[PDB]
This record gives structure tokens, C-alpha cells and sequence, in this order.
């Protein structure tokens, strides 16, 4: 677990007054850059070791697999659009932002502005993973699925 | 339209997470330019309808109906199998909450054409079997032994052009027209369990060409008529000698120690026949 | 839902062992319980409905009824 102390409400409230308590206690307004970027480089480095720690729930027997890919690619009720929502709110602390080179790529996925119109975009993955789930509902029931399962796993 | 006017009550709106997806279809602003969009479905469903106006009249539609329904059972990209694989893609993308609406308007009215395109095309395999095999078979083996008990004979090197297992005029019809629904498993033909939704075989027809591919594996194995059976003579009360001649191959038995005479049929001799004295 | 809110009277509560397993279903705070919960079960029964919907569809020769039963 990320230890707290880092989130957007911890930046706006109670470190921006709290930096002003120690600077009056070397020119102070130049340390206010030389302390925040030392905090922000430790802001990202406590988030990256949170998100890289997460693993995936070990599923089995083809119904828990197709129930994950429903639940992974379903807008209004899923993670990864509720996670990347709250990941979007903490990639804009500070002011584009100061740490926007570290949360840069993961915020570049959930954009869908795509002026190139061939980005990677994290949509056109959740409508790519859900056309795999839609294959595995044609298989798993209706009908005769062991026959159809070979005919997928043969052509791979 | 009237669904769009009630997704904006309140003030974006307060309930814009619940009417969110269905308002996201009818947008066509599509800054990604690859959305699902409900246009590029109504010009996808109407290029299915335009196929079914080329069929239903102008001209000879039962012929053209099979040639659509044949290339769905084996291949893809017709596109009656693709719009269903586009229509379901929006409907499963909606919310798993609008299930029953996405299943109603996005996959059902395309799937309704598939149940409609089958039973005419199943008729066109009847009129391309009575004019492709049966009117070749009956044209040459009507009233010949061993079909009808008459004097004349069916012609053996013409018989092996029908009931082979690789190049016979039966087994080269099923691998062209029934490529999806009939398998050559082992020696028999079986119905394919997939792709037989509402498509039933006549249960004499499966009994027929599982017999004509069972004679094919006994007599016509090498590609032409030939087999080897062994006769051993027997004894009887008060018979001094029995002579069996088949195709100039003798078996004269005068009650000595019995042996096995390995015959063959049909040998290519000068006067093929059978006689017993 | 009526059983859900009554398992929190008092202040996790003093009625823990009587409504233990039933309020272990709907919680989604059962983070290591083999996940064994109510919400997957109702979608685990909605597809036995959906496979039975197709038999409630055509079922034309009384076959394709047993073609889903031939899998059993």
C-alpha cells in the first residue's frame, strides 16, 4: 500500500503551508524549488512501486476467465476506468504538470483525443479484449464447445 | 432522438453515467474515427439488405441463396456473418446493464435473416443433388443387377467412378457442396455437430452413403474393383465331385483333404462367369 | 439488501457470528475468501437462462433441445 502522504489533497493541503514553516526556520525561495522537486521525485517513486506491485487474480475453468473480461472491459462498472480516473487526478498535482514526465505515458493512454487517429489509447484495447470475450461466449455455450475449442486452438 | 432529449435532464448531466453509453452511440463526432457509432451499423445493415434484394428477385434466387449460405458455413466475410460480429461488438460494449436492449436491436435483427436464409438454401441442395448425382446414377444403373433383379449387369469401371472415397462422383460432390455440415470421419460420413442449427439430414440419406462408403472400403479399395476371398470346399452326403468355376478359376473337389483356394474377383479373363456342377 | 443493512446494527458489530457467512457474500471486502460470493452467482445463473432461451426459441423438431442436453 502507498503510505498516504502523497495524494492530491496532501499536496494542496498541508505541505504547501508545511513547506512555509521550515523555510523561515541560504535563500528560502530557491530552496522551495530545491525541496519540492525532491518531494516530487519521491512522489512518483512511491506510486511506481505501488502500481508495479499489482498482480492479477488467478482464474481458471473458462467461466472465471470470461467473467474477468466482462468485468475488465465494462464502462460504468469496472476497474481500469475507475482506476485510471483516480490515476488521472494525481497526474495533475502541482499545476503540463511538474511530474508529467513520470505519469506521462499512462495518462497518454486514456486520452482518446488521438489527433494521429492511430494511437494505442486503451480504448481499442477494451473493445479489442471484448471481442475476445465475445468469441468465448459463442464457444462456452451454444453449442458443442469442445469441437469449437479445437478449431480455435488449432489455427493459433 | 427522444432518448437523447431525456439524457440531458437536470443540467454533463447528473444521470450521464447511466444514459452515458447509449448517448455515446448516436454521436458521430468520433474524434477517434473508429467508434461504433450506430451509423456504420445502419449502413452496415443496409448493405446486408441490398444483398437480399439481389437475391429475392432477379433472378433464380434458390441458386443464389445456397451460394450465400454455403460460404457462411465454412468461411467468413460475406457479410452476414460480419455484421452480427459487428452488432454484438457494440451491444456487449454498452454496459452489461443494457443487456436485453443491446441484444434486441443490435444482434437480433441481423440474426433473424440467418434463420430466414437457411430453409430456402436447404432446398437448393435437394435440386443440386437430384440433378448432379441421382440423375447420373439412375441414368446408368436403373434396372441392372444387383440393383434390380434382371438379366443385365451394372458396369464395374463405371461403378468405381461413383463410390470412391477420394475422387468418386459422390465423394466429390460432398466436398464441394456440404463442406461445412458433413465430415469424412474414419470411413463413414457423420453430420457435423456445429453449424447444424435447424438443418436436418434425411435419416435414410445418412444410411445410404454410409453404405456406399462401406462397400467402397471392402471391394473398391485400390481404386478399382478387386478383392480376394478364400474358399474351402466342404463335404456332403453322397456327392462325389463338386466343380465351382469362377472367371476361369477352377475348384475341383473329389473328397480329398480340403485346402484353401484363394480366389479373386473380378479377374480380367476372357469369359467371366460362374458355374457350379 | 434488507438482510444487508440489518447486519450492521449497533456500530464490525455485535451480531457477527449469526450473520457471518451471509454478510460475507455481498461485501466485496472479503479480499481473501476464494471470492465465493453472491454477485457472480446471479450471472452464473443468467447464462443457464440464456442457453435455455434458445431452446425457448426455435426447438422446431424437438431436437436442438437435446443438443444442449447431449453436452450434459
Amino acid at each position: 500500500v502507498v503510505p498516504g502522504m502523497f495524494t492530491r489533497q496532501a499536496w494542496e493541503e498541508a505541505v504547501l503551508p508545511s513547506i512555509d514553516t521550515v523555510i523561515n526556520e541560504v535563500s528560502p525561495e530557491a530552496l522551495r524549488q530545491r525541496l519540492t522537486t525532491r518531494y516530487f521525485a519521491d512522489f512518483g517513486n512511491a506510486w511506481l512501486n505501488f502500481l508495479n506491485s499489482l498482480h492479477l487474480r488467478k482464474a481458471q475453468t473458462l467461466s472465471d476467465v470470461t467473467e474477468q473480461l466482462t468485468l475488465m472491459a465494462d464502462v460504468r462498472q469496472s476497474p481500469l476506468v475507475a482506476l485510471m480516473n483516480t490515476l488521472a487526478v494525481q497526474g495533475c498535482t502541482g499545476q503540463h504538470g511538474p511530474l508529467a514526465t513520470t505519469f506521462g505515458p499512462v495518462l497518454a493512454l486514456m486520452d482518446n483525443q488521438n489527433n494521429s487517429a492511430d494511437m494505442l489509447n486503451l480504448q481499442t484495447y477494451l473493445t479489442r479484449v471484448t471481442q475476445v470475450r465475445l468469441r468465448l461466449q459463442q464457444i462456452a455455450g451454444s453449442s458443442d464447445p469442445q469441437a469449437m475449442m479445437q478449431l480455435l486452438a488449432q489455427t493459433v | 432522438n427522444t432518448l437523447a432529449v431525456q439524457g440531458c435532464t437536470g443540467q454533463h448531466g447528473p444521470l450521464a453515467t447511466t444514459f452515458g453509453p447509449v448517448l455515446a452511440l448516436m454521436d458521430n463526432q468520433n474524434n477517434s474515427a473508429d467508434m461504433l457509432n450506430l451509423q456504420t451499423y445502419l449502413t452496415r445493415v443496409t448493405q446486408v439488405r441490398l444483398r437480399l434484394q439481389q437475391i429475392a428477385g432477379s433472378s433464380d434466387p434458390q441458386a443464389m441463396m445456397q451460394l450465400l449460405a454455403q460460404t457462411v458455413l465454412q468461411g467468413k466475410s460475406v457479410d452476414l456473418t460480419d455484421t452480427r460480429d459487428y452488432g454484438s461488438l457494440t451491444a456487449a460494449g454498452l454496459g452489461q446493464e443494457w443487456y436485453g436492449f443491446g441484444q434486441t436491436v443490435f444482434v437480433r435483427p441481423m440474426e433473424q435473416a440467418w434463420q430466414q436464409v437457411l430453409t430456402p438454401a436447404a432446398e437448393s441442395l435437394n435440386a443440386r443433388w437430384r440433378t448432379a448425382v441421382v440423375d447420373g446414377w439412375n441414368n446408368a444403373f436403373s434396372g441392372r443387377y444387383p440393383f434390380k433383379n434382371v438379366s443385365s449387369d451394372a458396369s464395374l469401371p463405371l461403378l468405381a467412378k461413383y463410390l470412391n472415397t477420394d475422387t468418386g462422383r459422390i465423394a466429390r460432390f460432398l466436398q464441394n457442396n456440404l463442406s461445412g455440415v458433413l465430415h469424412r470421419e474414419g470411413s463413414r460420413w457423420v453430420p457435423d455437430t456445429i453449424n447444424t442449427r435447424g438443418l436436418t439430414f434425411n435419416p435414410a440419406f445418412l444410411k445410404a452413403i454410409n453404405t456406399l462408403s462401406e462397400i467402397a472400403d471392402v471391394a473398391f479399395t485400390t481404386g478399382n474393383a478387386g478383392l480376394h476371398f478364400e474358399l474351402r470346399p466342404g463335404t456332403a452326403a453322397g456327392v462325389m465331385q463338386t466343380t465351382l468355376i469362377t472367371d476361369n478359376q477352377k475348384l475341383i473337389y473329389v473328397n480329398q483333404m480340403p485346402v484353401w483356394k484363394r480366389f479373386t474377383w473380378p479377374a480380367d479373363t476372357e469369359a467371366p462367369g460362374a458355374s457350379l456342377s
